[PDB]
């Protein structure tokens, strides 16, 4: 048997990192008024989406 | 580095006489020429292609 010295080392390192972020906002508002000498009217509407 | 001082391994050639053809070690010129001719004409082309 023929034995040869072969003292050796190898190293490898691979890493990946990722972040993804998405954001949305929506706002809506409506205000209405109505007037008559013997009547008053008001309406409001509000909407929010995230 | 301490281990390299105690146990260095073969890393590189001495560029003046790195290796000798094996048929230099042959018993006989007819065999040695046959080995050289086959090495030149057949085996070294194949290995360089391989």
């Amino acid at each position: 048997v023929d034995v040869q010295q072969n003292d050796s080392a190898t190293y490898t390192n691979v890493s990946g990192n990722t972040i993804s972020e998405y954001q949305r906002s929506l706002a809506t508002s409506v205000a209405i008024e109505g007037r008559y000498n013997f009547f008053s009217g008001s309406l409001s509407t509000d909407f929010d989406s995230n | 580095v301490d281990s390299v001082s105690a146990s260095p391994d073969f890393v590189d050639f001495v560029p003046t006489i790195p290796m000798q053809e094996i048929w230099t070690l042959c018993s006989s010129e007819a065999q040695a020429e046959a080995m050289r001719k086959h090495y030149d004409d057949v085996w070294a082309p194949a290995q360089s292609e391989k």
